[PDB]
């Protein structure tokens, strides 16, 4: 009616390939389907969550900047082909893989050692490549799951462990389209179709329903609407002498602090204080490394 | 690569100094990352001589302005290379093509 | 040459598309030139001059 | 400079020609939804003090 | 220099590490002042230190 | 620790008047700010429930461009003045009101024949001006319900003079996206957003009922 807004159902869902897929929301009232695509794309190129490869360690190598034997690939353009391994993580947050090859032929991601949680999604990728008969490589693959990129640099360790930048994001590109919607007997409703190219780690379903998550979740708030320890100890800490503890406590100084702050020609006139007592309450402090003369604001510190 | 170049490209690149050319023809015996090793054909073969070229590259030395110099195979094993071709690609090449 | 290039890889001949805004998803009012250029990065770093 | 010379400029026979609006306000509220054009020639009430 | 044009006609954009070698003996003066170091060469420390 | 986002904490709000907010929420992950900002418009201008004055009938003045003496103004002038009244409207969805005036001066809105079940917010609103003594005016006014504008050149009797509808009750929304840090985390978010209303409702209302409309949309897939 007047105020009573269709609200719109996920009705189709079309896998092109394994990394290409479509989704198509109906129905959507006039003026909806580019404010819910634009932030849905936007939240999904931003914030998906993914796994991703960030240090490895080879047997012989100490650096990137290196070359081992029998190899074809230097060590950077290993790591740089590590890069881009699309992986599955189901139970943990991380997790470290095996890789042991030898003989003549490529290196592809066929040959990890076998496990039960990790899942490959491309076994065709090629990791490096062997020129020699007796020619072996063997490495160890940290997997760790995130969002966004955090590069290595941002974030001691052993010589021969090598970092890899972090990009997490399943997500290679989003587009979005609206058109007419045939429902029963109206013309004014459209259908949003959401064109989505990942990686192949996450499912389309799944990725819709935690961007709509995220976005519901933020949309909540607009429904809604040391002195240092020297200067504390008591004056009675310093070994002082009973002619100056009786001159200072009868000008009610009992913290450092408040002795500290007193300047010389202060002290000098303090009635029965002489000088050997101020020269003597001076050594007593030059001792601990402090002086008569400091300034301090916001004292006393209320204790 | 320049998408859109003028074909001097090669010329520059060859002429430069910093990608390995075959000096004579044959068949790539062993290539590595670090080293490749030509076997020479019969018929540019010298008399009494184990006919074989060995290339070793220049990994990551330092320039006069402290970049850096850096060689790469550009061949696979057990391929035909005639004289002149290029092995290995040198700072700013691809596939012997000038490439900044 | 150029168009007939263009028009032989299915794209348009004037070599303006149509571009759309990032932050509100609302198309540009008028076309936009879109292409690849080979850019250099020169010895000028700014660790050096600071 | 160039904005600025691009918003204020008149065509002929865009969309939204001839109306009449309330304001500045009312204005603004008709480019951002779409219903009437950036060089749209209109008649504003307007209020200018001396 | 680059451009900002967030910025209001009297404000200018300034990386913090040329500001903390620049303005090093006001940070001293501040240092000393609400007691944080009780000497020149503590403050010069957790200056170094970048704390 | 990967599903966990930052949430506003400083919601700041300016009442510059009694229908002109200015609202201030920090911090915001790194382009939060523009997409809430922009969703958050688009529902505030296209689609908002309101209630507005739709069609005219004047017994003196046959077409839009006669002219009506006795009357400082002119016809346009009225319909102008008349697009600006703002109207609650709560038993019905579709009224009629009547203006009869007659003397010297200033025909406002609290002329306008009381009726209980809908509500005028400014009887000071201007409606047109009586210059001639022996000057009268009558008037019928329809008012409807409906969503967002709907400019009078879409819906082409006799007198049947058409008004532009303006049912939502916002004049104008603005937003904007300015830097914000925590402690270590520099590149965050900081969103302003600033805006009026008719009178109708104050702009708080405004934003909690758009924020209300889009969060509806996202029933069917929040887990």
């Amino acid at each position: 009616s007047v105020t009573e807004f269709l609200k719109p159902r996920l009705v189709d869902i079309e896998q092109v390939s394994s990394t290409h897929a479509k989704v198509t929301l109906e129905p959507l009232e006039r003026g909806f389907g580019h404010t819910l695509g634009n932030a849905l794309r936007r939240i999904l190129l931003s914030s998906m969550p993914g796994c991703a490869v960030t240090e490895v360690e080879i047997d012989g190598v100490l650096h990137e900047y290196s070359t081992k034997e029998g190899v074809q690939e230097d060590i950077l353009e290993i790591l740089l082909n590590l890069k881009g391994l699309a992986v599955r993580v189901q139970g943990k947050d991380e997790v470290i893989l095996t890789l042991n090859k030898s003989g003549i032929g490529p290196v592809t991601a066929a040959d990890i050692t076998h496990d039960g949680d990790v899942e490959i999604v491309k076994p065709q990728h090629v990791i490096c490549h062997l020129t020699d008969e007796n020619a072996s490589i063997s490495m160890r693959i940290k997997v760790q799951r995130g969002r966004g990129y955090v590069p290595a640099s941002t974030r001691e360790r052993p010589i021969g462990r090598l970092l890899v930048d972090a990009c997490y994001s399943p997500v290679e590109r989003i587009a979005y389209n609206v058109e007419a919607a045939r429902v029963e007997q109206r013309t004014d409703l459209d259908k949003l179709v959401i064109e989505m190219e990942t990686n192949g780690t996450i499912d389309p379903e799944e990725a819709i329903r935690r961007a709509a998550t995220i976005l519901a979740e933020q949309l909540e708030a607009f429904v809604d609407l040391e002195f240092d320890p020297i200067l504390l100890r008591p004056v009675d800490d310093l070994e002082l002498t009973v002619r100056s503890a009786n001159c200072l406590k009868a000008e009610a100084i009992h913290y450092i602090g408040d002795l500290v702050q007193r300047t010389e020609v202060e002290l000098l006139k303090t009635p029965n204080l002489g000088k050997k007592s101020l020269t003597e309450i001076k050594d007593v402090l030059a001792s601990r490394g402090l002086s008569l003369g400091m300034r301090l604001e916001n004292w006393p510190p209320a204790s | 690569k320049p998408l859109v170049g003028t074909g001097m490209e090669r010329a520059v690149a060859v002429d430069s100094g910093v990608t390995a050319v075959a000096k004579r023809g044959g068949v790539v015996q062993y290539v590595d990352a670090s080293r490749i090793v030509i076997k020479v054909n019969e018929d540019e073969m010298y008399p009494g001589e184990a006919g074989i070229d060995i290339y070793n590259l220049t990994k990551y030395t330092r320039s006069n302005q402290n970049t850096c110099i850096n060689q790469m195979p550009c061949v696979s094993l057990g391929e035909p290379v005639e004289r002149g071709d290029v092995l290995a690609d040198g700072p700013s090449t691809d596939l012997g093509e000038l490439a900044l | 040459e150029i168009k007939e290039l263009l028009k032989l890889g299915d794209l348009p001949t004037s070599g303006q598309i149509r571009l759309y805004d990032g932050r509100t998803g609302e198309q540009f009012e008028r076309p936009v030139t879109v292409g690849y250029m080979y850019m250099l990065k020169l010895n000028h770093l700014v660790d050096d001059k600071m | 400079v160039l904005g600025l010379y691009y918003m204020t400029r008149d065509c002929v026979n865009a969309k939204g020609e001839g109306m009449v609006l309330t304001g500045p306000k009312e204005a603004e509220r008709l480019y951002r939804s779409g219903l009437a054009s950036l060089h749209a020639r209109v008649k504003v009430r307007i209020t200018e003090y001396e | 220099i680059t451009v900002g044009p967030y910025l209001r006609l009297h404000q200018c954009g300034l990386p913090k590490k040329m500001a903390l070698e620049l303005f090093k003996p006001f940070i001293y003066g501040k240092l000393e002042l609400r007691g944080l170091a009780t000497t020149i060469k503590a403050a010069k420390k957790m200056v170094e230190r970048e704390e």
